[PDB]
């Protein structure tokens, strides 16, 4: 259908899922896939993939008129958000992240036994 | 001469305004330069007939929605002298509000408070235009905005903000005249009587005491002898001491106690304030809070909070003290310079919108300001950082005491001697140590310093152009996410703060060797001072929407806070635009981009300059 | 402590006022000077009465007497005052201050404000007065230097450097070279006019020095006009010679260790008559005396227990 | 609670077993059990019942890797952590595989945040060598980082290299610019290198650098290769292919090798297919570039299906790139 560089767009998520799954699964032939499909769909742009997932927004930055918003996790990113707090206090948070992680995910049922 | 001038100008300005309304037709968003100078056109010369049939013409066939970008401009010539600009304005207006009554509804409010006779009468007949076909809505706005206000400040607000100002008054000025002034509005409200649980209490509290005081008052100007006077001092002296001693217990209001009110009402069909946007669906308030939240400062403001319609709170911070207004026009001024850093592809790439938030004045001493999520204040991050690492706070001012405890008292040169002991003697790399702890990844270390350092020099250069002073560590804020700075107090605009006698700034932005330490290694010499370079120049070349932004400070005495006051405007303006072309340091030489964003960084860095500070400003910091 | 012919007195942050003689070593007495730190010190030609310049007063000190109070602080002063400078015969004392305003008091009398004022855009550095004693070169903080005559008020200004700080000046008695010294590290020399009252009082300059890559701070000349000496924030002082302005004479109190750096700046110094003795103040809290011939430590002043500023020196046979 | 378990010293210095581990087979089937054996040995009872799972589940054990390895360092002794200490050295050291030199870094990078401190990894706690493995894994934030611990230290012309080579691999050139600035402004007497204009992409001028410093020295590998990539850089395509026949017969085969990228480039744009047939035989066919050049030359002369699969290999080859990038 020739319908590349806008599916980014139309589907922020999309770049996003097509590259963690090279993280997630490990066929050969899944992987080879998903990469013709992020070469299909084109080499976005990092400031347009930044711009569909919602990073940068000139709508709201260059708006005469400011809006609010709407409102009042990696090892890594918990130990910056848990880092006031002492390690034994961290393992816990972390250990419950990632078992909370694989206990959401119904796909992973046959690990929920072990998770609870 | 003069009329072949007029001729000229006709002949070059009704094909200018038709070309404008031609290109903000088809804009369709990208239109605030062109919306600016047509209003700039408009005003210069809307008198004029030709002019006024072309503007009537393309306001008739432009889309309306257009206008919201520039609300305050209008307002700001709502009581022009002019008949037909004048008569425009008004129509103008009034379909804004007849389509997007939301926008409009909060800086026509703001107007109808004024104290000039015709922008009051104006705004009130614009305000009735609006009633004749939402009459719920303009009564519901109304309603609100007089509530947050009287939340704003307490009868224990003002009681004790006029008293402290008459102690200063009597004993500092020995004007008892100027006591009487500030006295009689304290007095109006006393008349005025309770309207609050509140306001009901501290009657029963200490209304009594503030008659009796005003008896004594009635028999001062009855007789004219101070023992009277005195006598009124007495109690003013212990209510004085019984509100000082109450203040510190108002750490959190209850809305039944000071508004009821604002209980009462749900569901409300009101956009919450900052938030209408006529291309989305109207958020609505809902709800709101069952308390209010107050910080300990000076100025007391309270941490108001929505439920929208849409269900997620809205946050907002409800000044009472300060005039939003002015906050409002320089958000409005950063939107104008986040579209042009848009506008050119080179600065588009690099990501140097300014973060901005929400302003909503409701008069001119109230308003509410956009509460931004995850950010936090230079000042909060260091005192984390320094704490967390075990690192005392004011290591570097009490170095300065140690080697002269009377620091503000030596000569220039002595200062000098002082802060550099201070400087050198101190490592300074807390903000880049703060930075990367905060960070999730070295990319999004990277990504994050990046942003600080762009919207940094982006901010610096802006209020440079905008004369930003009191610029001190509490009044910038750092985002926990995109690491942008964010200026959130702009009270002190225009060099105020470079020309008042106590303890005058004389910088013109915040540059201290803390923030230049977050920077690249290598220093402020690469992406800083390119960043800067780059937003003066887009400022440089479209200096005329700068210039349309701030002509509403020019017929506005929103600088006030009447040929003096007009003096004092031109004057203002006649300094931002040396700034912005370059006259601003010699006036019979022009700079060059780079030349002036050299001598600029030598400004804000120069330790003769910083010493100088006031210590709160934590120069050395 | 007037006993001697040979006196010198030192002042910093200590909120004290020092007082030390030529081959002691030792501070004869210390005088408290609280409330305010100090800026500026002299003594009266006269040997008989010293003003200390501090924050937003002027203080009097007995010189013959045995350790007394302060005796006479003249008060009126907004803001700090930034120089010191007495007549002949001293009862005219010359000063500058930070407020924009250069002023000349009374001291032989009981009145207790000034009795001239002179205005100047910038705040006043350090004051400096033509040996005859009817002219004042005023140092501003905007670089203008001004020529103000004491019997027809005029007050020339000439800036030799756009936008900079000057620092200080002196004029040699022989009323023959003038320098000017600033922030930039710059000694401006200037040749005078022979004139009396005939308000010629032409400068005429001459090669720039460049003294410093530093903040300079205080240039002074001898008083035989033969040496001049100038301190600055860079640790060093340099005596360049009046003939032409050459030198080989540099005092210096680095540490020479990269991790014992920011030591002190030199604030002032102070010739001899014969002019072979030059001392100078540390803001390491230490005031040193060296020669100039040979530029080795003659004596060093150890008491205060914090910086040092300012210093005065007078000498009889 | 539960109070700590004793992480068992012998099998976890035992799990950091990287003597006899070769393949990349063999170092993925490490870090695996490295990861798991940490979970096993960790002394907070919270990690340890996470170790079953983590097991039959290894994206677990990937997630936890870090906090597994923080809660087994912190109760090692001094000998111990230097024992410890060595064999991570020899990990990093050992081989540059994107998956395990990624988690090595992120672990060096969250011991960095962590209040335990950076981990001791050599004298300098490895910054000089996490910032090298960093800038050949591709990975350059973490480059700059370290590049950046080293310019605090003590900056040299060398970091300064360094530091704008980064800083323009993250599409920077404003940084760069900051620290030609600062080179010049700090070490204006040392004469600046062609190398700089290279790596700022001052093509034109790198260009007349190489050549000016050539005519001095007839045939010189660092030389040839630097004046190369300025002219591939520049788009002249004709002098490339000029100096590609002029001095192919002369290069040593190793530097042959990294003659070969920009001669098939050139040739490609030229047009000379067998010249880019002579070069693309020394490009390996284990590297991307290699398998997507003798895609290029099987679809010139229209071998579809061995481009095809010449194509599939190539993108087999660019996944563990693109997984760690
Ligand atoms: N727009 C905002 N977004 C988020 N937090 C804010 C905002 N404005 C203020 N704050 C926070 O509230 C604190 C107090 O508000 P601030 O505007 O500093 O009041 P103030 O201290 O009375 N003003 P001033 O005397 O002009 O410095 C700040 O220091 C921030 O911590
Ligand atoms: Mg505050
Ligand atoms: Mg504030």
């Amino acid at each position: 259908t020739g319908y590349v560089v806008e599916p980014y767009r139309k589907y922020p998520t999309l770049l996003e899922v097509l590259l963690n799954f090279l993280k997630t699964e490990q066929n050969q032939g899944t992987r080879r896939e998903a990469i013709r499909v992020l070469g299909l769909l084109g080499a976005l742009d990092p400031y347009k993939h930044k711009v569909n997932i919602g990073m940068i927004d000139q709508s709201r930055d260059a708006s005469a008129v400011s809006l609010s918003e709407s409102k009042s996790y990696s090892t890594s990113e918990m130990l910056v958000n848990m880092g006031n707090l002492p390690l034994d206090e961290f393992y816990p948070a972390v250990s419950m992240v990632a078992l909370m992680r694989i206990f959401r995910d119904q796909s992973l049922s046959h690990h929920h036994t072990m998770v609870v | 001469v003069t009329e072949d001038l007029s001729k000229t100008l006709l002949m070059y300005t009704v094909p200018a305004v038709q070309g404008f309304f031609r290109s903000i037709s088809l804009s369709r968003g990208n239109n605030l330069q062109d919306t600016l100078r047509v209003l700039t056109l408009w005003f210069d010369y809307g008198h004029w007939p030709d002019v006024n049939e072309a503007l009537v013409e393309g306001v008739k066939a432009i889309q309306i929605d257009t206008w919201l970008q520039v609300i305050p401009q209008l307002i700001a010539r709502i009581d022009t002298p002019r008949p037909l600009v004048g008569r425009l304005i008004h129509q103008l207006l009034t379909d804004i509000g007849r389509y997007h009554p939301q926008a409009l509804i909060y800086p026509l409010t703001v107007a109808s408070k004024s104290t000039t006779t015709a922008r009051h009468n104006a705004a009130n007949k614009i305000l009735k235009n609006m009633c004749e076909h939402s009459n719920t809505l303009v009564q519901q706005a109304m309603m609100v905005s007089e509530e947050l206000i009287r939340v704003a400040i307490l009868w224990h607000e003002m009681w004790h903000e006029g008293l402290e100002e008459a102690s200063r008054l009597y004993f500092g000025e020995r004007n008892v005249k100027g006591m009487f002034e500030v006295l009689e509005p304290l007095h109006a409200m006393m008349e005025r009587g309770p309207q609050t649980l509140k306001e009901t209490s501290f009657n029963q509290a200490y209304g009594r005491d503030l008659m009796e005081a005003q008896e004594w008052c009635r028999k001062y100007m009855k007789s004219g002898n101070v023992k009277d006077l005195t006598q009124a001092w007495d109690l003013y002296y212990h209510v004085f001491r019984r509100i000082s001693k109450q203040l510190p217990q108002l750490t959190s209001l209850e809305l039944q106690y000071v508004s009821p009110k604002l209980l009462m009402c749900r569901d409300l069909e009101l956009a919450v304030p900052g938030t209408y946007d006529p291309n989305q669906p109207i958020i609505r308030i809902q709800s709101i809070a069952p308390s209010l939240q107050v910080i300990t400062s000076k100025q007391r403001p309270r941490k108001l909070t929505l439920m929208g319609s849409n269900g997620h709170e809205f946050v907002f911070l409800l000044k009472g003290h300060e005039d939003l207004r002015q906050d409002e026009r320089v958000m409005q001024l950063f939107g104008l310079v986040n579209t042009l850093l848009a506008n050119d592809p080179t600065s588009l790439r690099k990501n140097l919108s300014i973060q901005r938030y929400a302003v909503i004045p409701l008069s001119t001493n109230s308003g509410l300001i956009g509460w931004v999520p995850h950010c936090d204040t230079l000042h909060a991050l260091i005192r984390d950082y320094r704490e967390k690492k075990k690192i005392l706070l004011n290591i570097e001012h009490r170095i300065m005491l140690r080697m002269a405890p009377d620091y503000d008292h030596l000569t220039l040169m002595q200062k000098v001697e002082v802060f550099e002991h201070a400087v050198n003697n101190t490592a300074g790399d807390d903000l880049a140590k703060l930075l990367w702890l905060k960070s999730p990844s070295s990319e999004v270390w990277f990504d994050r310093r990046t942003n600080y350092t762009r919207s940094l020099a982006v901010m610096s250069m802006v209020g440079y152009i905008l004369g930003l002073g009191d610029r001190h560590p509490s009044n910038l804020m750092l985002d926990r996410l995109s690491g942008k700075i964010l200026h959130i107090d702009f009270g002190d605009c225009f060099e105020v703060a470079m020309t008042r006698e106590k303890f005058p700034e004389k910088i013109p932005f915040r540059l201290t060797r803390m923030l230049t330490n977050a920077m690249e290694v290598t220093g402020l010499d690469g992406n800083y001072r390119i960043t800067c370079h780059t937003v003066m120049e887009v400022l440089r070349e479209h200096k005329d929407s700068v210039m349309a932004v701030l002509e509403a400070f020019v017929y506005d005495p929103l600088l006030n806070w009447p040929e003096a006051l007009n003096k004092k405007a031109i004057q203002i303006i006649n300094r931002v635009r040396d700034k912005l072309t370059g006259r601003d340091f010699s006036h019979d030489d022009t700079l060059d981009v780079p030349t002036q964003v050299e001598l600029l960084i030598k400004q804000a860095t120069s330790h003769e300059n910083l010493c100088q500070c006031y210590i709160g400003w934590c120069p050395f910091w | 402590v007037g006993s001697d012919p040979v006196i010198l007195a030192t002042a910093g942050y200590d909120h004290t006022v020092r007082f030390w003689q030529a081959h002691s070593g030792i501070c004869t007495r210390t005088v408290q000077h609280q409330d305010s730190q100090v800026n500026a010190l002299e003594v009266t030609p006269d040997r008989s009465m010293i003003a200390a310049a501090g924050y937003q007063h002027i203080r009097m000190y007995d010189l013959n007497s045995n350790n007394p109070n302060p005796i006479i602080s003249y008060d009126g002063v907004n803001k700090n005052i930034a120089s010191v400078g007495f007549h002949e015969d001293g009862r005219w004392m010359y000063t500058g201050g930070e407020d924009c305003t250069a002023r000349i008091w009374d001291l032989r009398s009981r009145n207790l404000q000034c009795q001239r004022i002179f205005q100047v855009n910038a705040p006043i550095n350090c004051v400096c007065l033509h040996p005859n004693q009817a002219e004042l070169i005023v140092g501003d903080q905007s670089g203008a230097i001004h020529i103000w005559d004491l019997k027809t008020d005029h007050n020339e200004q000439l800036i030799p450097e756009p936008e900079v700080s000057i620092t200080s000046a002196h004029i040699d008695p022989d009323a023959s070279y003038m320098a000017a010294v600033n922030s930039t590290g710059n000694c401006y020399v200037w040749n005078l006019t022979g004139g009396i009252g005939d308000e010629v009082t032409q400068l005429i300059p001459k090669t720039k020095i460049p003294a410093h890559t530093r903040y300079a701070l205080q240039c002074r000349f001898s008083p035989d006009s033969t040496l001049l000496a100038t301190c600055s924030a860079d640790q060093t002082c340099k005596i360049w010679r009046t003939s032409n302005f050459s030198l080989m004479t540099e005092l210096s109190i680095k540490s020479g260790n990269p991790g014992e750096s920011s030591r002190g700046w030199m604030w002032g110094c102070a010739f001899s008559g014969d002019s072979q003795y030059i001392v100078t103040a540390s803001s390491d809290n230490l005031a040193r005396l060296w020669c100039v011939e040979t530029g080795e430590i003659k004596r060093e002043y150890g008491g205060h227990q914090k910086a040092v500023v300012c210093l005065a020196f007078n000498d009889s046979v | 609670p539960m109070k700590k378990l004793h992480v068992s010293t012998i099998n976890l210095q035992k799990a950091w077993g990287a003597a006899r581990r070769v393949s990349k087979d063999d170092w993925l089937e490490w870090l695996r059990r490295l990861s798991l054996e940490l979970l096993k040995d960790s002394s907070s009872p919270s990690l340890r019942s996470c170790w079953a799972l983590a097991q039959a589940y290894n994206p677990m054990a990937r997630d936890l890797f870090n906090a597994a390895f923080v809660s087994c360092w912190s109760e090692l002794n001094e000998d111990q952590q230097d024992e410890l200490i060595r064999s991570i050295e020899l990990a990093l050291t050992s081989q540059d595989i994107a998956e395990v030199t990624q988690t090595l870094l992120n672990l060096a990078e969250f011991m960095e945040h962590s209040d335990k401190g950076p981990l001791p990894l050599r004298d300098d706690n490895g910054i000089v060598l996490l910032g090298e493995r960093a800038a050949k894994c591709r990975a350059y934030a973490k480059a700059l980082h370290y590049k950046e611990l080293e310019f605090q230290k003590g900056p040299t012309p060398a970091i300064l290299e360094s530091l704008i080579s980064i800083n323009n691999k993250l599409q920077q050139p404003e940084a760069a610019a900051g620290v030609l600035e600062y080179a010049m402004k700090h070490f204006g007497e040392l004469e600046i290198q062609a190398t700089w204009y290279e790596k700022l992409h001052e093509w034109e001028d790198a260009l007349v650098a190489y050549d000016k410093k050539m005519d001095t020295n007839k045939d010189d590998p660092e030389l040839m290769l630097g004046r190369m990539r300025c002219l591939e850089a520049l788009g002249e395509w004709g002098q490339l292919h000029q100096q590609c026949c002029e001095k192919w017969t002369l290069v040593n085969d190793e530097t042959q090798a990294k003659m070969a990228r920009m001669a098939a480039a050139a040739a490609w744009g030229l047009g000379q297919w067998d010249s880019m047939e002579e070069y693309t035989c020394m490009i390996p066919r284990d590297t991307h570039d290699g398998a997507f050049y003798r895609a290029v030359l099987a679809l010139h002369q229209d071998l579809f299906s061995l481009a095809q699969q010449c194509i599939d290999k190539a993108r087999d080859l660019l996944d563990a790139e693109l997984t760690a990038m």
